[PDB]
């Protein structure tokens, strides 16, 4: 009655039988942006619909080892449906999102994969190890796309900041013995009404294991981490060419 | 006009941000109040589902048996104004005599308060953050001494010329702000205002400044927000003739009428450029003190 | 006072009591804020709140 | 003019002192605020949130830093074993460091308030068990034993479908405020201990691992203040920052 | 006398201080205010009114200068040509430096609000056209071919006996406010490109010239403002004026 | 203040808010001016005004 | 003055009359105390109390 729970947006509708409830980030929905906060002239697209349903991304497998993942919105949908083309085609671009983390195993199975939002999630390079070296993380690694990327060292997030204090952030966690899905709603997060959606990553999305995965010799190996997300009073504005980058 | 059902009933356009929570005053600590045993089945307050994402709710009164006390212990000081309000160095230029850096008697600051960890740290707790600030400027000799010496500070703007020289047409200063003071006076002081475009300074900015392809070349600009760039402070001995003085010119800022958004963890790793976040590979410490085991102190 | 509301606060949930001689408020002082909080926006930002009574998955 | 006399103070620059000074931009009106999410109004409302306490701080090299953040549990022998130990100082070097209120807390003379630790037990679904976690007042030596330890502020803990249980650590002190506690004569603003003790034993079936990890999440009772605004004792940075 | 302490500011002499100054001339009474017109009460008022736009600023021989008021159009091969193109930021090196709003631009640190620009055609009265003026928001390219152009917001323009056609430049930004835009990480705050194509043709009958020119008049809309003042990016002065 | 009335701007059609310890008052702060335009001075001065939606030339 | 109740003796059986200028109370002068005594509390704390006329031990 709180484990059990449906998804329904778009098109698009998601079932889980083992939740835990569900975070709403900083205590707020997802709105449209209001005319007194507004500053562009142009009247906006609200595609509707056709933009704000659940798109399934990418799926990373959860081994003894791994070390954890990141993916920056809105990058990862910026080529995907008609959500892509809007965000191309315009140069302003505001919206929320529902995010929706995925991992089921066995009752013999156990770990516990910490998945939160980060708000202008920065990364930082090792500064060639001495820290001599003004190193800078190359397009491939700030804005890695649907396939996310590995952190090289999760225990300062790649930034120089303990993850030990990421709670402060909106999350849940997804320990296998409890529950098989995180369920977190954020909303536009910004210090402008707008902004591209090409050059501004409004926040990333983070799916450590904090808790290492173990089984015995004999139980399922592949346990799939899948990640779906709709955006959420998706928003359009200053129509021109479609641009890639 | 419309007609269409699903147009009339849909909820396309809601500017109100619904919001789950909402402040209430709390300008002394919780009470307690008084506890007793409880036998009960159902009843679990101990128990709780961090998975949720939520912190525990349990409190003292259902965890043991506690007295009244009545707390009057004030909250006051832990608000943003008094945790920030507090001037502290941001900045430090000098004005050498004989020397390789500013041996021309000017120099030209950007304004960047990140060159200086213990500010920094305090301001990146949060990643948006709006407020006016009062600016010192302390002005001595190296070896802290007070001479008879004049100088100009010029508050230079984005799009407005840079002085190149002591010299410079630029310190006619008809529209930018300049403030001329001597070192025997007190430190120079002056209020600023929020300037940026944005509703707010921000320091974390996940992405470029322009369009294109982001080459090796151009990686210097990720992570740089022009709307945190305020411009440049320019200083001048007031003179045509060399000084005859080697000077040091050290900023503080106080903000005030604080305002910020979205709490971040804290820098726990020694902070290397301005810029950015990098930090030393080699070097990644815990975040604290360690021990031998687990099952020792 | 009649003065100019440019002020960073000007506008702000908890009003302020300061002071100031220049007609540009952000030159006043920082005064005294008033003493409001909300840790659930941090601690607590469930959809569907669970009692401290009750097991927190039913 | 009007018969002014100067006093002491006069020139002086205090980094404190919250004063009136000339705008050097007049009739600038800064850009509007918009709606922000996430507004902060009081260091108290973080103090609040839970974030990882670091009791397994041990391991020091790079490659094991991420195993500080859990500690385990595994089948014993029966005999009362003692699973962990660890100060309550909030303020203190230890565990409390990786916390956002531990850190939060380097920036304050004096503190006042009960404090939570909330464990949340991460073993595969078939592991059952019950730990005993105790709290000792000041005075108390490390408890010996569970015998001991039991005499103090405990709580008994059973594995289930609620993963966490929660020790609250009650305000127990003879001062209203506690400075920070350090070895020496400041030892007087010590907390406490805490420790965790098996109370039956780690059981598991066939099929299952002999080993499961338990994280630990602190953070303040909402009776919790701090005053005497301090700089912090870390200053993170060697040299230039360039 | 009374108690006072000086706080730090005390001596210094801030040029924006708007204080009170002993007067010279007691008593002094200036000569009479009479009528006199055209009293400007605000440079907003100045910035609504159209100056020429040197689209063409290419020619810098001092015998050519008045050729850079005035670009031409002329009978083409109907493939939808580009007929001219440039920058719409105001506050920046370009063709907008030729513009009272650009010059007066060039005094405050940001602005905000919509431009628009005004053609007038000043070729025969027998020659008749239709033009493409397109207006592409930032992250646009230069448009490649009408075609792309097209995408952006535009106005076609139909040669009559209405001499001229307005472009609005719509305020498109994500900031409330633009800084001046250049080079660099500055061009953050671009307002865009404008860019000029031939939809038909420029179509005339036999005795008329086969080449006019167009003069571009450009302004500041009605929700067009500025702030934090600045001093010009020009000093029109070499050595000490005489 | 009971003082004179020398200010530069004594009679305009845009009352200022200032300060002054001085019996002249042209010894007084800049102060806050008021805030009216009248672009269509310089912007349109024409005789007979033409709308926006019909044709200039009629 | 609308200030801060920070002063050492907030809260005492003596009322002072102080001067401030900052918001924080403890900045104020010493100002006058009131002038209470209660001399018995040291030089006659006795249960039972014995009169001058009578003699001291009943
Ligand atoms: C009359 C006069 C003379 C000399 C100096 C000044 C002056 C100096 C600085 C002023 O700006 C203060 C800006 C404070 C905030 C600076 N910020 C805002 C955001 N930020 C930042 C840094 C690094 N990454 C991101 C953001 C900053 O370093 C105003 C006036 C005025
Ligand atoms: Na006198
Ligand atoms: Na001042
Ligand atoms: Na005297
Ligand atoms: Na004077």
């Amino acid at each position: 009655s709180d484990r059990v729970a449906q998804l329904t947006i778009g098109n698009s509708t998601i079932t889980t039988q083992e939740a835990a409830n569900i975070i709403v980030g900083y205590g707020e929905w997802p709105s449209y942006c209001s005319d007194s906060d507004a500053t562009a002239v142009d009247k906006p697209t609200r595609p509707d619909v056709s933009v704000n349903r659940f798109y399934t991304l990418d799926t990373k497998l959860w081994e003894k080892s791994s070390k954890g993942w990141y993916w920056k919105f809105p990058d990862v949908l910026t080529e995907t449906g008609v959500f892509g083309q809007n965000a191309q085609f315009h140069y302003l671009y505001r919206s929320g999102f529902c995010i929706h983390v995925q991992c089921n195993a066995s009752k013999f199975h156990q770990g516990a994969l910490l998945v939160a939002v980060l708000p202008e999630y920065v990364i930082g390079t090792v500064a060639g190890g001495t820290g001599t070296e003004d190193t800078h993380p190359p397009y491939k690694q700030t804005q890695p796309g649907a396939d996310g990327f590995e952190l090289q060292h999760p225990y300062v997030l790649d930034a120089g900041i303990p993850i030990s204090q990421l709670t402060v952030c909106p999350h849940q966690w997804i320990n296998l013995r409890t529950n098989n899905c995180a369920t977190i709603i954020v909303p536009y997060i910004n210090a402008l009404p707008f902004d591209s959606a090409l050059n501004h990553c409004n926040f990333g999305l983070l799916v450590v294991p904090i808790s290492p995965l173990d089984y015995d010799q004999g139980a399922t190996p592949v346990i799939p981490i899948t990640i779906t997300l709709a955006p959420m009073c998706s928003e359009f504005a200053g129509l021109r060419q479609a641009v890639t980058q | 006009g419309d007609r269409v059902a699903d147009v009339i009933e849909s909820s396309i356009g809601d500017s109100v941000s619904r919001a789950l929570t909402h402040a209430l005053p709390a300008p002394t600590g919780q009470n307690t109040q008084v506890s007793s045993h409880r036998l009960d089945t159902g009843k679990v307050p101990a128990l709780q589902a961090a998975e949720i994402g939520a912190s525990s709710n349990a409190s003292d009164e259902s965890m043991i048996e506690t007295r009244c006390v009545l707390n009057s212990h004030s909250t006051a000081e832990t608000t943003l104004d008094s945790f920030f309000s507090r001037a502290g160095l941001v900045g430090e230029i000098d004005l050498p005599l004989k020397g390789t850096t500013n041996p021309n008697g000017y120099a030209n600051w950007d304004i960047d308060i990140t060159g200086y960890a213990q500010m920094r740290r305090k301001v990146e707790l949060f990643t948006y953050m709006r407020f006016d600030a009062e600016f010192t400027f302390v002005a001595c000799t190296p070896t802290g001494e007070v001479v008879p010496q004049l100088l100009q500070y010029m508050f230079v703007p984005p799009g407005a010329p840079k002085p190149d020289s002591r010299e410079s047409l630029a310190w006619q200063t008809a529209t930018n702000p300049s403030v001329f003071v001597k070192l025997s006076d007190p430190p120079a002081q002056v209020s600023v205002p929020f300037m940026s475009p944005a509703s707010a300074y921000q320091w974390f900015y996940d992405g470029y400044p322009t369009f294109g392809e982001h080459k090796q070349e151009k990686d210097l600009e990720y992570g740089a927000c022009p709307n945190n760039m305020m411009g440049t402070f320019s200083v001048r001995t007031v003179g045509t003739s060399k000084s005859k003085y080697p000077l040091v010119v050290r900023i503080y800022m106080r903000m005030k009428h604080v305002r910020a958004w979205i709490p971040r963890p804290m820098r726990n790793q020694n902070y290397l450029f301005k810029a950015n976040p990098n930090y030393a590979g080699n070097s990644i410490k815990p975040t604290g003190a360690s021990r031998t085991a687990i099952t020792t102190l | 006072s009649h003065e100019n509301s440019n002020s960073a606060t000007e506008g702000s949930t908890i009003n302020y009591t300061t002071i100031n001689y220049y007609k540009d408020s952000y030159a006043a002082t920082a005064g005294k804020q008033s003493l409001k909080q909300d840790p659930d926006k941090f601690a607590n930002p469930v959809k569907d709140i669970f009692t401290e009574m009750a097991a927190p998955l039913k | 003019g009007f018969p002014t006399e100067l006093k002491p103070g006069t020139n002086q620059f205090l980094t404190t002192d919250d004063g009136v000074s000339a705008p050097i931009l007049p009739n600038f009106h800064p850009t509007p605020c918009i709606h922000i999410p996430g507004e902060v109004r009081n260091l108290l409302e973080l103090c609040q949130v839970e974030t990882i306490l670091e009791v397994n701080n041990v391991p020091t090299n790079a490659t094991s830093l991420m195993e500080r953040l859990r500690f385990p549990v595994s089948a014993q022998a029966g005999k009362g074993e003692l699973c962990a130990v660890f100060r309550a100082d909030p303020g203190r070097n230890g565990p409390w460091q990786s916390t956002l209120l531990g850190q939060l807390c380097g920036y304050y003379t004096q503190w006042s308030g009960s404090l939570e630790v909330t464990f949340m037990f991460t073993g595969s679904f078939m592991a059952t068990g019950k730990m005993l976690i105790a709290y000792t007042p000041p005075g108390g030596p490390l408890p010996k034993d569970r015998a001991t330890a039991m005499l103090g502020t405990h709580v008994i803990w059973d594995f289930g479908l609620q993963s966490s249980v929660t020790l609250v650590i009650p305000w127990i002190s003879n001062t209203h405020y506690r400075a920070h506690a350090r070895d020496g004569v400041f030892d007087y603003y010590t907390t406490g201990l805490v420790s965790i003790w098996y109370q039956t034993n780690y059981v598991v079936p066939i099929g299952a691992p002999n080993t499961a990890y338990i994280i630990a999440l602190a953070a303040a009772q909402k009776n919790f203040t701090m005053k005497l605004c301090k700089d912090a004792s870390d200053i993170l940075q060697t040299g230039t920052i360039q």
